[PDB]
């Protein structure tokens, strides 16, 4: 089927910076888009980044612009997502979500067809 | 940019009963909304995109209509599989935003 | 015995810009044309030179597969012999052209509400083209009077245009997609048959 694993997520501290990770499987990785969203264990969802198929249209949330920023890889079948200058209110399951699509949230046929396990990235510290 | 809102925000229903959700924006999205499952403890699904087709595997009992600014998310028959909250998403332009969350449990 | 893909070429995400058509050297298939009725109700199938009831118990050679996407209102134009800005500047069929043009509406997949800016086609040209041949190359178009040393705007012009490819045009402007089939027919080894 299809299969996203996720890795980097770790105990940090406020003010570092770390990369997330995601390699995929099971599909053609260049023809469909990718995501990021997160999850508070509080709250619901909320929307943090996205990217293209060959990162033509990149957009970010207004919470999240500038201290974030994406990248894609076709190469390894891998996404990156860089996170710098964090706050504490951004512990949450960052989810690598994979689109329909090929390149965006404006056409119909767009849905967040398969979603990762997702892992925590708390920074309390 | 666009907000969406959802009612009710709780409800306690039991085995067999109907449901409907409501779903609002703050503009005229023209259809493009999408509907969202999440039991505690796992990963979301996809049930409808565009707010009138189905994803393939779940089965036909789950229906969405409506268009323009207000959608309704309903099943005619509950299941026991089914008591886990409901998400909203709108689709009409970046930053792609999300409801606050209704959950469905026993009653 | 091995069926080969029809569906890695009609059911696909990416279809080509149509000045870069996509080449796929079918060959070595049992291939079944019972296929082609499942997957959308089509707004255009026309075939030139074999009938489509009689497609499936021939046997062909040298079977290619063609992809872009296109207007509305120019479809008409993926022909044997015709004339405008597509069939001399991006897609020229030879007018001994023997296989299938097959075309469905596609507006719920490749249109945004914003301007879906990468289906390009080609404008502006020195001349025309010969049959089946493609061009990729973004050279400066001049304008005919005098040099303007690789530099885009006045005395030239850059020689692509854009697709706008929103919902609220209509039927003339929203994209179809563009399969065409081309049967070199009736050869020596005859690899594909049914």
């Amino acid at each position: 089927e299809v299969q996203l694993v996720e890795s980097g997520g770790g105990l940090v501290q406020p003010g570092r910076s770390l990369r997330l990770s995601c390699a995929a499987s099971g599909f053609k990785f260049d023809d469909y888009a990718m995501h990021w969203v997160r999850q508070a264990p509080g709250k619901g969802l909320e929307w943090v980044s996205g990217t293209s198929w060959n990162s033509g249209t990149t957009g970010y949330a207004d919470s999240v612009r500038g201290r974030f920023t994406i990248s894609r890889d076709n190469a390894k079948k891998s996404l990156y997502l860089q996170m710098n200058s964090l706050g504490v209110e951004d512990t949450a399951f960052y989810y690598c979500v994979k689109d329909s699509n090929y390149d965006s949230s404006g056409y119909l046929i767009n849905n967040f067809d398969y979603w990762g396990q997702g892992i925590l990235v708390t920074v309390s510290s | 940019d666009i907000q969406l809102t959802q009612s009710p925000s709780f409800l306690s229903a039991s085995v067999g009963d109907r449901v409907t959700i409501t779903c609002r924006a703050s503009q005229g999205i023209d259809k493009y909304l999408a509907w969202y499952q999440q039991k505690p403890g796992q990963a979301p699904k996809v049930l409808i995109y565009a707010a009138s087709t189905l994803h393939s595997g779940v089965p036909s009992r789950f229906s969405g209509s409506g268009s323009g600014t207000d959608f309704t998310l309903t099943i005619s028959s509950l299941q026991p599989e089914d008591f886990a909250t409901y998400y909203c998403q709108q689709l009409y332009t970046f930053p792609v935003t999300f409801g606050p969350g209704t959950k469905v449990d026993v009653r | 015995t091995n069926l080969c893909p029809f569906d890695e070429v009609f059911n696909a995400t990416r279809f080509a810009s149509v000045y870069a058509w996509n080449r796929k050297r079918i060959s070595n298939c049992v291939a079944d044309y019972s296929v082609l009725y499942n997957f959308a109700p089509f707004f255009a199938f026309k075939c030139y030179g074999v009938s489509p009831t009689k497609l499936n118990d021939l046997c062909f050679t040298n079977v290619y597969a063609d992809s872009f996407v296109i207007r509305g209102n120019e479809v008409s134009q993926i022909a044997p012999g015709q004339t405008g800005n597509i069939a001399d500047y991006n897609y020229k069929l030879p007018d001994d052209f023997t296989g299938c043009v097959i075309a469905w509406n596609s507006n719920k997949l490749d249109s945004k509400v914003g301007g879906n800016y990468n289906y390009r086609y080609r404008l502006f040209r020195k001349s025309n083209l010969k049959p089946f041949e493609r061009d990729i190359s973004t050279e400066i178009y001049q304008a005919g009077n005098k040099p303007c040393n690789g530099v885009a705007g006045v005395n030239c012009y850059f020689p692509l245009q854009s697709y706008g490819f929103r919902p609220t045009y209509g039927v003339g402007h929203q994209p179809y997609r563009v399969v065409v089939l081309s049967f070199e027919l009736l050869h020596a080894p005859a690899t594909v048959c049914g």
